[PDB]
């Protein structure tokens, strides 16, 4: 009895990275593929190293195809936190592992030079302040 | 050219955006009823792009990008996805959940973040016990 | 105007956006019109180093090869023209009259 | 008896690669042997 | 634990050889007749 | 490559040379010709200590 | 470089080479201005032991 308690109770990226049973990787030609494949972070480096040579495997087509991979099979998704929120909120079997690995943020492109990215970030500003950007948040994620 | 003294030298002699079906960003919308053109979208990107074009004054073509890819440089330097569409002139806007970063900057501009986020990961009694 | 001439000396400099330029004189009347071009490394993201060919003996060789030894392709000549024709038969003869200079 | 049953509850390619009592290994000039030479991964590059 | 990797067994042929989309075409017949299952089925019985 | 016969415009002929990035030449004539190329090559400019 | 003309006043050109930081100089005038050019190094503070 003392046993089964003591080692079914005494039980992050690095944890992923020293292992490899589980499979891990990313959406392939996003920013977070891009991460790992330029990261000069050894256990990032390590863990590109484990999805490129995987590379057909570890990396999926688009982050529906790696949700699916996460619900099917022993795999973890790098995978952004406004995303994972979303999809957590919505299957109480998946979760968020450790923290952020990084911080950024989401923007409107346009071409180089474009007149209308400053009117943009004023526009974005604007929103932000009468607080329709929370709204939205709340009225997506809910 | 030719070099003028107290002058100087003169030596040289509506809107399409596009974007990308992500779950709740970009979605196609549901209806009992036939849906066509931008009307087929919806989702947290699109409010917004609605919002943007109330505050700017502009219409709007909503265009899914080609490949589906968001964007990355291939190992002979050129690019794909939303920022390619972008860098070819062929679209205007790229209103989707595209990530800012230091690379893509060289090569095409970003609005200030709409929202921030961070790399992270999704994964996972009685008498018969 | 020997300062209005360096002003163009300078201002073609910069257009063609040189970082690392060996002006040649052959008289003080040189030194006036690189007047500005010198002073401006002070001013501007550019080098300079300094000649001047030799007086008596017409025959620049050992400047040109000297000039050739230390990959100065970037030059600037402040000569009259007979002494203009002379340095471009000697820098033909140097075999420095190549895409690189 | 407890001390020893739960050490007795303490024992993939990691598992391998973590450790080195267990020799292991392939066939030489094998597609097998070329992918763990070649491989950028680290377990495998470890291996 | 589980593959490694995924990858398949094929006839290798000399650069160019005329031999090899015929071996394809070939191949693919008999996975079509279930031939390939059959001889599988076989060796490893 | 072979030189044209007696139009002497060589230079053409140096210049995709010079183009192609070819420093190593031998070349087979007589010494006329030889001396009308060397001129030649002067002039195209590819008379240096790469040649 | 070279002082201004007439408006002796160089503390710009003092300052630019403080900026610049440059300690062995060889300045070169009539005396009546070097004296005015100490004056104006005194006063900006690039009377020093380091220069």
């Amino acid at each position: 009895l003392a046993a089964f308690l003591t080692v079914e109770r005494m039980e992050s990226a690095d944890d992923l990275a020293k292992q490899t049973k589980i499979e891990y990787g990313a959406v392939r030609d996003g920013s977070t593929m891009t991460f790992f494949k330029k990261s000069k972070i050894s256990t990032y480096e390590k863990m590109w190293a484990f999805m490129s040579s995987r590379q057909q495997s570890a990396l999926v087509k688009n982050s529906d195809e790696g949700i699916q991979r996460v619900l099917t099979t022993d795999y973890a998704l790098l995978m952004e936190s406004t995303s994972i929120e979303y999809v957590t909120q919505r299957n109480c079997n998946l979760t968020q592992i450790g923290g952020l690995i990084d911080s950024k943020g989401y923007g409107v492109g346009t071409p180089i030079g474009s007149p209308y990215r400053d009117k943009i970030t004023i526009a974005i500003l604007q929103l932000q302040e009468e607080g329709k950007l929370h709204m939205m948040k709340e009225k997506w994620w809910r | 050219g030719i070099w003028n003294s107290n002058s100087g030298l003169n030596m040289t002699d509506t809107l399409i955006v596009t974007t990308i079906l992500e779950e709740p960003y970009v979605m196609y919308r549901k209806s009992d009823k036939p849906l066509y053109g931008n009307d087929r979208f919806e989702g947290y990107c699109l409010d917004l792009l609605k919002e943007l074009s109330n505050i700017l004054g502009f219409l709007y073509d909503v265009k899914l990008v080609p490949d589906g890819k968001y964007g990355a440089q291939n190992d002979k330097g050129e690019w794909n996805g939303m920022v390619k569409e972008l860098i070819d002139h062929r679209a205007d806007l790229a209103v989707a959940p595209l990530t800012i970063t230091y690379v893509r900057e060289k090569v095409i501009d970003f609005s200030k973040p709409f929202m921030t986020l961070g790399i992270s990961i999704l994964y996972r009694p009685g008498v018969f016990s | 105007d020997y300062a209005a001439i360096s002003r163009a000396v300078l201002d073609l400099v910069l257009y063609y956006n040189w970082k690392t330029v060996t002006v040649v004189y052959e008289d003080s009347t040189g030194l006036i019109r690189l007047q500005e071009l010198i002073k401006a490394p002070s001013r501007y993201n550019i080098k300079i180093k300094i000649r001047q060919l030799p007086p008596a003996n017409k025959d620049a060789k050992p400047l040109l090869k000297e000039m050739k030894k230390s990959k100065e392709f970037y030059v600037i000549f402040d000569c009259s023209h007979e002494t203009a024709a002379e340095i471009l038969k000697q820098i033909l003869f140097m075999g420095m009259m190549t895409e690189y200079y």
